[PDB]
RNA sequence: AUAUUGGCGAGAGACCGAUAGCGAACAAGUACAGUGAUGGAAAGAUGAAAAGAACUUUGAAAAGAGAGUGAAAAAGUACGUGAAAUUGUUGAAAGGGAAGGGCAUUUGAUCAGA
RNA sequence: GUCGAAUUUGGGUAUAGGGGCGAAAGACUAAUCGAACCAUCUAGUAGCUGGUUCCUGCCGAAGUUUCCCUCAGGAUAGCAG
RNA sequence: AGAACUGGCGAUGCGGGAUGAACCGAACGUAGAGUUAAGGUGCCGGAAUACACGCUCAUCAGACACCACAAAAGGUGUUAG
RNA sequence: GCCCUGAAAAUGGAUGGCGCUCAAGCGUGUUACCUAUACUCUACCGUCAGGGUUGAUAUGAUGCCCUGACGAGUAGGCAGGCGUGGAGGUCAGUGACGAAGCCUAGACCGUAAGGUCGGGUCGAACGGCCUCUAGUGCAGAUCUUGGUGGUAGUAGCAAAUAUUCAAAUGAGAACUUUGAAGACUGAAGUGGGGAAAGGUUCCACGUCAACAGCAGUUGGACGUGGGUUAGUCGAUCCUAAGA
RNA sequence: GUGAACAGCCUCUAGUUGAUAGAAUAAUGUAGAUAAGGGAAGUCGGCAAAAUAGAUCCGUAACUUCGGGAUAAGGAUUGGC
RNA sequence: AGAACUGGUACGGACAAGGGGAAUCUGACUGUCUAAUUAAAACAUAGCAUUGCGAUGGUCAGAAAGUGAUGUUGACGCAAU
RNA sequence: CUAUCUAGCGAAACCACAGCCAAGGGAACGGGCUUGGCAGAAUCAGCGGGGAAAGAAGACCCUGUUGAGCUUGACUCUAGU
RNA sequence: GCGUUGGAUUGUUCACCCACUAAUAGGGAACGUGAGCUGGGUUUAGACCGUCGUGAGACAGGUUAGUUUUACCCUACUGAU
RNA sequence: UUGGCGGAAAGGCCUUGGGUGCUUGCUGGCGAAUUGCAAUGUCAUUUUGCGUGGGGAUAAAUCAUUUGUAUACGACUUAGA
């Protein structure tokens, strides 16, 4: 017989399987469509989620009941140190998909990126790329021919870049290596861009701008084995239920005489690769620029780092991208931010935010003070110091 | 006397056995198969590491729904255990075989486990009490263990 | 003269041969169960003779490896022989969600016949 | 729920099976109650269910007639050896 | 659900109807050779992508009896009267 | 006539599938081709029938030979044979120089029931033939007894707040002893005694093969012993319901 | 000792430290709880849970067999010195 | 019993410990049973009513008895409803 | 506290053989058959769709010329009176 | 393709009404789904009433109380080696 | 050996120059037998090992400890000369 009461399905079948991602770094499965008139530029960047805070900004939304007055908005801050270009990968179009023709790496690789190629760095002999570095003996004749093949072929060109993770407070110490597609015309210039940029750093200012809508690709926070009630949002069974109530009552009809893929069942929740789109950047702040967390209306000399440091992450000392709302992944986790795959014109994009105030109070509690100066000015003299 | 089927030289071999030993037959079989064919000293070191929980005995036949461990990767398995009782019994039999080989005058540095087999001894029977006034068996599965160590040749 | 599944003493069998024959070939109406009336098993075989393994060695020991007794230890009191189910070791072979089978032949192994 | 009197309970004693006992439920009567348990009659009967142990060769059916307190059965004639 | 005649299944394998107790063909010792039955000759699959005259284009075409369905009524679709 | 509308059902699926469009569709005609345990011929097996052949040495006339036809089959009937326990006769049968039995992807005979041989193991009896006899053949009976599996080293060994350190003993100590600490029963006790019941569980010594669902050096276990002292405590005496 | 109290809790004498343990802390469970706003809209049904609770003082209805209802309901207070 | 002072207005501070009200059906109440699915409105109860019987009897036992229960009883009793 | 892993210990239910589906037919709902889809060792924790899962020779219905408990001027008797 | 509700009564499916809503469409999947729950109903044994029956008892007549057992196996699915 | 082209799976294609061998384009000499009248009458390519020489380079992973961006256990993420 019929369900007797219609209700929307619990969970989304397009996010299957709900398994652990194969890597702690989420894969960028699509890059922006290449427009061969624009200059050569990175279409993505590599950063690490530091934490969240709040801001105040005037809402610029004509037609809204609440236009031109102040809104408090949550923002996620991602530490984004400049990425070092260490390679170049070419992809030629084949009737079976894209295929990597060849990859040309930089002459000298830092131990940070070399650590990625070892599971046991402490006892290794660090022989990686030592014969490859000999390819640059006198003129790099093999290298220039290898790049020439990329120009003659390889309709898609990607640079191999790695995070400068020793600049982050993370104890990881091992960089994350990823391929970023080079958009912009004249593929030959793409290889010229990559070859010129070997061993060179690329800053987040050259990828992202204020007010830009970007895509967050990250592996969500893992939660281990989870019951159906929280994994899918299924209704809790009554208290009277025997053998437990945090279950799905009917997992299938008699026929088909099988459990169907569409039935919510217990398993791993989280640690999934997600690509969340249309998150607006509110800040592209600079690590060397003291008073990061200040705005044109505050001017107070305070960095973006909250009082006592970002909880579970540490202090931010590099370039950071502040996005509106939240992004997949937890603190300290590698995240990749890419360009929007389309041109969004809906007055939520193209809306030019100007921050009025940034919350720098401690996230380690019910923070009362933005800066240590304010704490002294409020409480006055203490017995320990001050 | 009259051990299992062996294809090694009795003049270059030394045997030891233990009968009606109250140790789990399945665990003892897995322990014996873990060192079957190994050198004597290497097998003894491996058994000491197993006792120390540094290495594990891969469970190949009697392994259904036992559990997974990372020490099985060197044996190409996910299911390995640390059957300390079986390891101790096999260590006793190994030192017995080493003593017999020394008595016969065999090269202890060339000794390898040429043969080892565990089979089921007669079961020692107890009783367990079950709901609604029922009685079920609670039998042990003891082992007859035998091994022969031979000098390696060419 | 006739009866006699009891008692005693005998002689026999085209009877049974230890799951059979009386329940009981054996410390059997015994062990054991039930309050009780009653119910009621399982259980024979080393070897001619213990000649039942002196002694050496390893182990805390049980025992093991030697040695030895014995016609035989492929007879070690867990003992005449010693199947099958089931199990270990070695050897051989096959194996994409059963396996097993028939017709015919390949291949490998093995083999009788002139 | 009841908890100072139709209270609870130990020991001794009385009531024994178509019997006892029952402030009554066919309840209890030694885990057995709309007739306890044990032994015997008893290898009780069953038109009903299940099983029914070696090979080969030859021949080879019937579910139809009549009757039966007969309709899951039998006798009778027919088919078959 | 119940009768009549016959043939079958039950009791029967084999070839065909993919698959099936009943249909078609044909009933069977062990084999060889040849020819066929019913059924088929694009491949699965052994056998002509054979010959010949025509019809049909279906935005749910059609494709071997038993058999696994389709009707009344309509169409300047197309063909022959 | 073909095609289309009429023509809507629930897991995804059925000219059998692929697929097929002057078809590999439909109507019709002509050939060639494919193959059943069918048909024709032959070989062999058996059955039935008709015969020939005591003119011998010819020992199997229930024998040998010729000819023709046939062979499906449940329930069921009959016939010819295989096998087992025991019995009469016979083989002046086999066997401790190895009987029976058992194992043997080793060989031979029979359509088959089965029979024979080779090898290993084993140790004391056994077999062919003619005939007699039956407690004479197993795959089933939720068959009986006994043994054995997969399940499976799995379920589980989770109530009673709780154990920890050191030393000693010991081969071996989470569990034994001692000491220290932390706790609990909190006098309607996890205390001290008793009635019913049990019967040596009491205590000491030695001691761990089995039990104490882990362990164990410990024990209500194992082996050997020791221990229950009444004129006054009870029975004994009295009677109660009752016998 | 607290306490009306042989209630619950703690302690003294006495006794025990006996329940197989070790490591992590997934789901779902068993037992114990909490939860913003709403307050039975859940459900057959307020099932389960919560709320009230001791003592002192004030006050206490319908009905009534005049005995009760009644701790009706509804209220206020409670420590230490 | 009263007063003063005192405090994060807390104070039966742990433990401990009624939820209450308006009614309807039903049994008066206390009590009793289906041990091991039914605790109830079921049974029992005091009250009420009926019946039998004056012992050579009523009711009920026993196979029978020179045998019994009520009855160590006597209608304000026993027995059956 | 489990569940999980480990050290030790260590069962039971159940088991024709076993285990991937769709359709067909079939004893009219197949794991095996037919046509297709497909299909790669060995596994762990959950889970409750399926195995028309397990637990019991259906207790409901019918049959049996099978009972038993109980009732009545069924039939035939009988203790007592 | 995507939605198709919150409630009063009633075990109910169904029905009816209140109200929101864009709408409150109809159904299958062993009349999907009890080793997923619950047990309100039906549908054991206790009990009351009405009718019927002399009676034991009967009622698609009403009412009250009334044990919902097992996964650790294979597959399927969710995850994990 | 020179140079160029080919990336869809290029792994191949085209080309300059010379050396060596055959050359059936034509004309000669020598040999075949006995594999007994046929027997595929062994001529191909596909891996692997081994020995002799020459050329070439001189690491990681897992366990264990640790981490916690992870987690039932595996696994994942880390760090440690
Ligand atoms: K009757
Ligand atoms: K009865
Ligand atoms: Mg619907
Ligand atoms: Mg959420
Ligand atoms: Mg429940
Ligand atoms: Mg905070
Ligand atoms: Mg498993
Ligand atoms: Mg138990
Ligand atoms: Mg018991
Ligand atoms: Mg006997
Ligand atoms: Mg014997
Ligand atoms: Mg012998
Ligand atoms: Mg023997
Ligand atoms: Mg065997
Ligand atoms: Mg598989
Ligand atoms: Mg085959
Ligand atoms: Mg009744
Ligand atoms: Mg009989
Ligand atoms: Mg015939
Ligand atoms: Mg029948
Ligand atoms: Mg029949
Ligand atoms: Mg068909
Ligand atoms: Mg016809
Ligand atoms: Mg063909
Ligand atoms: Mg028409
Ligand atoms: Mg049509
Ligand atoms: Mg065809
Ligand atoms: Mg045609
Ligand atoms: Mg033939
Ligand atoms: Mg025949
Ligand atoms: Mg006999
Ligand atoms: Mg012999
Ligand atoms: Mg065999
Ligand atoms: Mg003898
Ligand atoms: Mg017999
Ligand atoms: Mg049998
Ligand atoms: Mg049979
Ligand atoms: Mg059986
Ligand atoms: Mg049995
Ligand atoms: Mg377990
Ligand atoms: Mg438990
Ligand atoms: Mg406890
Ligand atoms: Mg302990
Ligand atoms: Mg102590
Ligand atoms: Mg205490
Ligand atoms: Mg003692
Ligand atoms: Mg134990
Ligand atoms: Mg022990
Ligand atoms: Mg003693
Ligand atoms: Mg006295
Ligand atoms: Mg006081
Ligand atoms: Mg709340
Ligand atoms: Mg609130
Ligand atoms: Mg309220
Ligand atoms: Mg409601
Ligand atoms: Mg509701
Ligand atoms: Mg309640
Ligand atoms: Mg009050
Ligand atoms: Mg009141
Ligand atoms: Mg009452
Ligand atoms: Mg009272
Ligand atoms: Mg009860
Ligand atoms: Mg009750
Ligand atoms: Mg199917
Ligand atoms: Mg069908
Ligand atoms: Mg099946
Ligand atoms: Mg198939
Ligand atoms: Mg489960
Ligand atoms: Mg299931
Ligand atoms: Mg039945
Ligand atoms: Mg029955
Ligand atoms: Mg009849
Ligand atoms: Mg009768
Ligand atoms: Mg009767
Ligand atoms: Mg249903
Ligand atoms: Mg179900
Ligand atoms: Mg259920
Ligand atoms: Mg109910
Ligand atoms: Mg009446
Ligand atoms: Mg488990």
């Amino acid at each position: 017989s019929h369900r007797k009461y219609e209700a929307p399905r619990h969970g989304h079948l397009g996010f299957l399987p709900r398994k652990r991602a194969a890597s702690i770094r989420a894969r960028v499965k699509a890059f922006p469509k290449d427009d061969r008139s624009k200059p050569v530029a990175l279409t993505s960047f590599l950063g690490y989620k530091a934490g969240m805070t709040t801001i105040v900004r005037d809402l610029d939304r004509p037609g809204s009941k609440f236009h031109k007055r102040e809104v408090v908005e949550a923002v996620t801050v991602v530490d984004t140190p400049p990425v070092v270009v260490v390679g170049v990968v070419g992809y030629v179009e084949t009737p079976r998909g894209l295929r990597s023709l060849t990859t040309v790496w930089a002459e000298h690789l830092s131990d940070e990126v070399k650590r990625r190629f070892y599971k046991n760095w402490y006892k290794s002999k660090k022989k990686a790329f030592t014969k490859y570095s000999a390819k640059y003996a006198q003129d790099g004749a093999g290298i220039e021919r290898e790049l020439a093949r990329i120009k003659k072929y390889a309709s898609v060109v990607r640079v191999l870049v790695h995070t400068q993770i020793r600049k982050t407070p993370l104890a990881q110490k091992k960089a994350h290596l990823a391929e970023i597609q080079l958009n912009g015309g004249s593929i030959s210039e793409k290889v010229d861009w990559a070859r010129e940029h070997f061993e060179k750093t690329v800053a987040v200012d050259s990828v992202f701008e204020q007010n830009e809508m970007i895509d967050a690709i990250a592996v969500t926070k893992g939660h281990g084995f989870e019951g159906v009630t929280h994994r899918w949002g299924t209704k809790k069974l009554p208290r009277k239920t025997h053998r437990g109530l945090r279950k799905v009552a009917c997992i299938g009809a008699w026929h088909p005489a099988h459990v169907m893929w569409s039935v919510a069942r217990a398993g791993q929740r989280g640690y999934h690769s997600r690509t969340s789109i249309n998150h607006k950047i509110y800040r592209v702040g600079k690590g060397d620029d003291e008073a990061n967390g200040a705005t044109s209306f505050d001017r107070t000399k305070k960095t973006i780092t909250p009082m006592g440091g970002f909880v579970h992450y540490g202090e931010i000392k590099n370039d950071f991208i502040m996005v509106k709302g939240c992004i997949p992944g937890n603190r300290k986790r590698i995240v990749t931010l890419r360009k929007s795959l389309y041109t969004n014109t809906s007055r939520k994009a193209l809306e030019e935010v100007s921050l009025k105030w940034i919350d720098t109070a401690s996230k380690f509690g019910k923070g009362r003070f933005q800066t240590p100066a304010e704490k002294h000015a409020f409480m006055g003299t203490l017995k320990k110091d001050l | 006397a009259r051990y299992g089927a062996t294809s090694t030289n009795p003049a270059k071999s030394a045997s030891a056995r233990g009968s009606y030993l109250r140790v789990s037959f399945k665990n003892t079989r897995e322990t014996a198969q873990a060192i079957n064919g190994w050198e004597l000293t290497k097998a003894q070191k491996y058994l000491e590491q197993v006792l120390d929980h540094q290495r594990a005995i891969p469970f190949r036949r009697f392994n259904s729904s036992i559990g997974r461990t990372a020490q099985g990767k060197e044996f190409g398995v996910t299911k390995a255990r640390w059957p300390a009782k079986s390891v101790k019994f096999v260590q006793g039999l190994l030192q017995n075989a080493a003593a017999n080989a020394e008595a016969k005058g065999l090269d202890a540095t060339k000794l390898y486990v040429s043969h080892i087999q565990v089979n089921q001894a007669p079961k020692q029977r107890r009783r367990t009490y079950r709901a609604h006034g029922r009685i079920n068996k609670y039998e042990s599965s003891p082992s007859h263990i035998e091994l022969v160590v031979t000098e390696k040749e060419e």
